């Protein structure tokens, strides 16, 4: 497995090292250094987004070009940390206006449709069209949770948690008082997200066969990036949710699926 | 001419009827406030009445000729005969106290009325008496003595001296000298140099007065007022407003970043993003920006000013903190009664308006100083606005060796500048920005002369010109001379009203006529 392999941690150590070496270099056709001017542009409208284009990320680094779309969460994550730590050069005092650098992949080779998505793209990374026709408010939602202990008052570190579960606590260490544990909102952080609902193209749709539709998941800056009745372009992590209600409703184990939208570009 | 302050000109009008003219800017409302703490203290009577002009100096003069005796005057009436045009009597004396240093050749040569209080001991070159009054050697001397109109020393420094001299001088006068100097700073009247010394001088007093120790001055009270030196930015009233508006509607930095073009927006923006400060913050009024961020403000911006070709960001000045809430710096306050002086709005009463700006003067009038800050907030922005306009649009001609602009009546804000010191700062502004936009190494030290429709109704419109800017200029104007010798050569309709002959009215009929022969005369 590709998940396997990218977890090794040298095999992390020097993916990091590679992408630190594209963002610092990589010359243009006429030989400019893009990333200085990209990052200079996002730093100074005080953004926190990272557009990379995947023609030219193949073009300089074809083995993890090949690793992301097999390993999309993990391999995202190393390079959203080497990101920072190339702002964090450049800008010093970024810190401030910024906590977080993210990475939006650009012009992903493969295109799918939602009427061919089957369980052979579950964990990866897709990339669809299609039309907006819902989009619901910007709710607040729980990042790194800290618990604490009512035998101690002593707080836990944080526990990230996921779009598929909740997140249970560890343990005290050593009054263990795993029942008694609460949440504080001075000290928790959080993130924004909205969830939109994106269906089959009007024109693209088949004549005999009738519209499907799809969720899709925004977080942090990807809110309020769409309005209901636009054309867009989706690319994100096909992802595997299970719903008891649809297993009752038609009789037989079935399980949902969502998007977690990564990159949105609007036509 | 006057040696001796103590028993020369204080004890000679203890004990009479003394009439005060002051003129109308700032560094003279000081001055006039530090004389009138002193003859209140000593119980001395005396009639305020506010001057403008030479014809209001004459007629003011009939009015009061016969009621009063000794007069003092301050910052008026020095560089012409007054004994001509006054036509005094033997027992009036005339004490006067101004800025400009052309002194008029007969009041100083005169022992009757005219006792000079200006220091003998300023740059000023005094021609030969037996030269002047005993033949083309005479002319010679006049041309080479009276070709500039470069100012002097501040008037309010004299009259904090007189006032040191008599040993009753407290922080209420050393507030104002210290205003009045920063007001000659800011019109840009003296050199740095001499601004320097000037603030040196200050200090020594400031460290008199202020003499710091340890459980004297905490036990001592707050409302009390503590003037102290600072080592500041070079942005104006950044304390009141947000950082980003005081940024972009300075003089240094406006010029110096071009931001009248969007080229000079984007560097504004990465300069910005240098120093490491969210564009949130700096939008926000100073008084609630995070405390974090205004720990080292002004080392950070200093940094972040060299790296970006800025380095006269930081300038020696004073400040003042009497009480819990208020505080402020010299700048402020110039600010704040200058636009009091010139209002629009407050077209009508122009006697109550020199009245308000007298008396905002005051710690006891405090409402009418921040409205002076909001309205020169509004004017700077009307100034930085009418600069940008005139640059892009190309309004600027340079016709020969001297620039000519002329102000359209549709133009916004034009009302604003028929006063005197707001076309004055109108114009070094424009200048200033010019210099820095320009490429042509020629036209970058060349003078500039405004224009604008002083009144419709008569056809008359206002002009000024300014000396060539330049890196260490030494202040002097000659187009005072020019502008009567080319206003002689046309036989055109001009005034000469104002106290600073750079600043003359003039027909629209006689403009063409009377550029030309300017060019004519300058080449
Ligand atoms: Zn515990």
């Amino acid at each position: 497995t590709v998940r396997e392999w990218v977890s090794m941690a040298a095999t992390r150590l020097e993916i990091y090292h590679r992408f630190k070496n594209f963002l610092r270099t990589h010359v243009d056709e006429h030989g400019h250094n893009v990333f200085k001017e990209k990052i200079s542009d996002m730093c100074k409208e005080n953004k926190e987004s990272l557009p990379v284009n995947y023609e030219d990320l193949a073009a300089r680094e074809h083995v993890l070009a090949y690793f992301l779309p097999e390993a999309p969460a993990e391999m995202l994550k190393i390079f959203d940390e080497a990101a920072k730590e190339v702002v964090l050069v450049m800008y010093p005092k970024y810190d401030r206006i910024a906590r977080e650098i993210h990475v939006r992949i650009s012009h992903l080779p493969l295109v799918e449709e939602l009427r061919s998505l089957r369980q052979l793209h579950l964990n990866q990374l897709i990339r669809t069209s299609g039309v907006v026709t819902c989009c619901t408010g910007v709710l607040p939602q729980l990042s790194m949770v800290k618990y604490n202990c009512n035998k101690c008052n002593f707080i836990l570190g944080p526990f990230f948690q996921s779009q598929n579960q909740e997140v249970r606590p560890g343990s005290c260490p050593e009054c263990q008082s795993f029942g008694p544990f609460e949440i504080n909102m001075e000290e928790t952080v959080y993130q924004n997200y909205q969830r939109i609902t994106i269906q089959e193209s009007p024109g693209k749709v088949a004549a005999g066969r009738l519209p499907r539709s799809k969720d899709a998941i925004l977080l942090a800056d990807l809110v309020d990036s769409c309005k209901p009745g636009d054309e867009i372009e989706l690319t994100g992590i096909y992802h595997n949710n299970y719903d008891g209600s649809l297993n009752t409703a038609n009789g037989f184990p079935v399980f949902a699926t969502v998007i977690l939208a990564n990159h949105i570009t609007k036509k | 001419f006057v040696s001796d302050l103590r028993k020369e000109f204080f004890d000679v009008i203890v004990t009479e009827r003394v009439l005060l003219l002051v003129a109308p800017d700032v560094d003279a409302l000081c001055a006039c406030k530090i004389l009138q703490a002193l003859f209140q203290c000593d119980h001395v009577q005396y009639t305020l009445v506010p001057v403008s002009g030479w014809q209001e100096l004459e007629t003011l003069f009939l009015e009061h000729k016969e009621q009063f005796r000794y007069f003092v005057l301050i910052n008026c009436g020095a560089n012409i005969d007054l004994l001509e045009t006054l036509q005094p009597q033997e027992e009036a004396i005339f004490y006067i106290c101004d800025t400009h240093r052309p002194i008029d050749v007969v009041n100083i040569y005169n022992d009757s009325q005219v006792k000079l209080l200006i220091r003998q001991d300023d740059d000023l070159e005094i021609p030969a008496y037996d030269d002047i009054f005993n033949e083309a050697r005479r002319r010679e001397i006049i041309f080479d003595y009276e070709q500039y109109e470069y100012h002097g020393t501040s008037s309010a420094m004299m009259m904090f001296e007189l006032a040191w001299i008599m040993s009753k001088d407290s922080n209420d006068m050393l507030w104002w000298a210290i205003v009045g100097l920063t007001d000659q700073w800011v019109q840009d009247r003296i050199t740095q140099m001499k601004y320097v010394t000037d603030v040196g001088t200050l200090q020594r007093h400031v460290s008199r007065h202020n003499h710091r120790n340890e459980d004297e001055e905490n036990s001592l009270s707050i409302d009390c007022m503590r003037i102290a030196f600072e080592y500041d930015l070079r942005l104006s009233l950044y304390q009141h407003w947000s950082l980003y508006e005081s940024i972009c509607n300075s003089c240094y930095t406006s010029a110096t970043l071009k931001l009248w073009s969007l080229q000079g927006q984007k560097k504004l923006q990465e300069f910005l993003a240098d120093m490491g400060m969210p564009l949130k913050q700096v939008k926000q009024k100073f008084n609630s920006m995070d405390i974090s961020l205004k720990e080292n403000l002004r080392e950070m911006l200093e940094e972040s000013a060299n790296k970006f070709g800025m380095k006269d960001v930081r300038v020696q000045t004073f400040s003042v903190q009497f009480g819990f809430k208020n505080k402020f710096l010299a700048s402020d306050i110039v600010f704040a009664v200058l636009s009091l002086l010139e209002n629009t709005e407050r077209d009508e009463k122009g006697t109550d308006n020199f009245i308000k700006a007298l008396d905002s003067l005051s710690r006891s009038n405090l409402d009418k100083l921040h409205t002076g800050l909001e309205m020169g907030k509004k004017l700077l922005c009307a100034i930085q606005q009418t600069v940008a306009s005139c640059i892009c649009t190309n309004l600027i001609l340079s016709q020969g060796p001297f620039l000519y602009c002329y102000l359209m009546e549709g133009t916004p804000d034009v009302k604003m500048f028929s006063n005197p010191i707001s076309l004055c700062l109108l114009c070094k502004y424009l200048l200033k920005s010019f210099v820095c936009s320009t490429k042509n190494k020629r036209c970058k030290l060349l003078p500039l002369v405004l224009a604008a429709p002083l009144d419709a109704e008569k056809g008359t419109v206002i002009m000024v010109g300014i000396p060539p800017e330049a890196e260490s200029s030494d202040k002097k104007n000659f187009f005072g001379r020019a502008f009567e010798k080319a206003a002689e050569s046309t036989s055109s309709r001009t005034l000469h009203n104002h106290f600073d002959m750079s600043i003359i009215e003039l027909r629209t009929e006689d403009r063409s006529k009377f550029l030309d022969a300017l060019i004519s005369l300058l080449s």
